[PDB]
RNA sequence: UAGUCUGGCACGGUGAAGAGACAUGAGAGGUGUAGAAUAAGUGGGAGGCCCGGGCCGCCGGUGAAAUACCACUACUCUGAUC
RNA sequence: CAUCAUUCUAUGGUUACCCAUCAUUAGAGGAAAUUUCCAAUAAACUCUGGUGUAAGGCUUAGAGUGAUGGUCGAGGUGCCCUAUUUAGGGUGAGGAGCCUCGGUGGCAGCCCCACCAAAUCCUCU
């Protein structure tokens, strides 16, 4: 029916709308972005550990289906 | 249309009981009309003459490019340059002001063309219309429009209003502008038959009065 | 074409009740954004009006017309009948 | 580049008179359906010059400018069947004709998502 066209990687915005703007979400989950930020769902999957590598965000439960992440702690 | 009570032409001087007011006043003389279409190719157009000085007063603008240097300064011409039309008609639609701010405008002769790019035709649809001529006699010519004719119009309201006389001449000059008005609706005459229902003499600002 | 069906005119009237007009003699009536305002319009217009004193306005501002200041035609209906 | 408007130029156009729609006069025009086609049906709707008046630069050659070297964003509007009627059940075709940076709900505004619409009708079935 309404088919939807994605990117492979970020534009530059988009990364500044990522990485100010998903940790100010909760549910930080590869199915939230790709259909919130509309990328290729396998990107997603991939971002979230160099944030972890990072250190913004904490891995809750990874698994192979659904890794689940949140926002910053409050300490 | 004919009517007419020219045998006793006087008793208009009673002035002191029907004139009290200071400002300069205008004889606008309105009449009673009847059985007229404003919808159709019904016409009540044209423009009934008077060379007997009525002297219209209002936002007079007068242009020319002639031996009218020395001739237009008799009444004091406010003569803005032909090059200087320009933001007479650009300050109206971008600016929300009446840029002329004065009530006529003119056709000359000497040169064939007054102006007829953006600011001539620009003027074509906002009223006031400029039709007067002053081509190549030079006797006066400035105030041969304002000393000669009147012009009416027609409209949706089926009624007319129209100046005859002013309040500076006197009831023996608001005569003459009685008889040469009135008479011009009997000879232009066409079949919009018996137009005349009632006729209203008046001042500018008193009571009602007949001649019929 | 006789006849016959039919409409008009004529002889051909009277009175009332009624429905609609016209001739009329008064009221009420008007909503585009908008400008302070249900912008009915024409020739207007920066002045006049009453108690020297004071008023609505100008312009700005909506928009070919803008409010006080002589008049009158229309148009939505009501509405008295020599 | 194709374009509407802006300022500097305009021997350029007619003042009881010129624009753009609407109101009307004479012209040019079908896919689905239907099933296997074909030529036809029968217009909806679009414009050419005629003409009219409540808003207004007509147009015109062309130097500098609002704004895409792709433009506007582009998602909604209908008809039919039902005692799920604040809702449920259908899906043929092709023209037209309009609003907003819409208000309220969620990981609260922006992106994602939910709903309520600004005016929707004409036609071959």
């Amino acid at each position: 029916r309404d088919k939807l066209n994605n990117l492979v990687l970020f534009d530059k915005a988009t990364y500044d709308k990522l990485c100010k703007e998903v940790p100010n979400y909760k549910l930080i989950t590869p199915a939230v972005v790709s259909e919130r930020l509309k990328i290729r769902g396998s990107l997603a999957r991939a971002a979230l550990q160099e944030l972890l590598s990072k250190g913004l965000i904490k891995l809750v439960s990874k698994h192979r289906a659904q890794v689940i992440y949140t926002r910053n702690t409050k300490g | 249309s004919r009517d007419t009570l020219y045998e006793a032409v006087r008793e208009v001087l009673h002035g002191n009981q029907r004139k009290r007011r200071k400002f300069l006043e205008t004889v606008e003389l309105q009449i009673s009309l009847k059985n007229y279409d404003p919808q159709k190719d019904k016409r009540f157009s044209g423009t009934v003459r008077l060379k007997s000085t009525p002297r219209p007063k209002f936002s007079v603008c007068v242009l020319g490019d002639q031996q009218h240097c020395d001739e237009a300064k008799a009444v004091d011409i406010p003569h803005m340059d032909i090059e200087a039309l320009k933001k007479l008609n650009k300050n109206k639609k971008l600016v929300k002001k009446l840029a002329k701010k004065y009530d006529a405008f003119l056709a000359s002769e000497s040169l064939i063309k007054q102006i007829p790019r953006i600011l001539g035709p620009g003027l074509n649809k906002a009223g006031k219309f400029p039709s007067l001529l002053t081509h190549n006699e030079n006797m006066v010519a400035k105030v041969d429009e304002v000393k000669s004719t009147i012009k009416f119009q027609m409209k949706k309201v089926l009624c007319l209003a129209v100046a005859v006389g002013h309040v500076k001449m006197t009831d023996d000059e608001l005569v003459y502008n009685i008889h040469l008005a009135v008479n011009f609706l009997v000879s232009l005459l066409k079949k919009n038959w018996q137009n005349v229902r009632a006729l209203y003499i008046k001042s500018t600002m008193g009571k009602p009065q007949r001649l019929y």
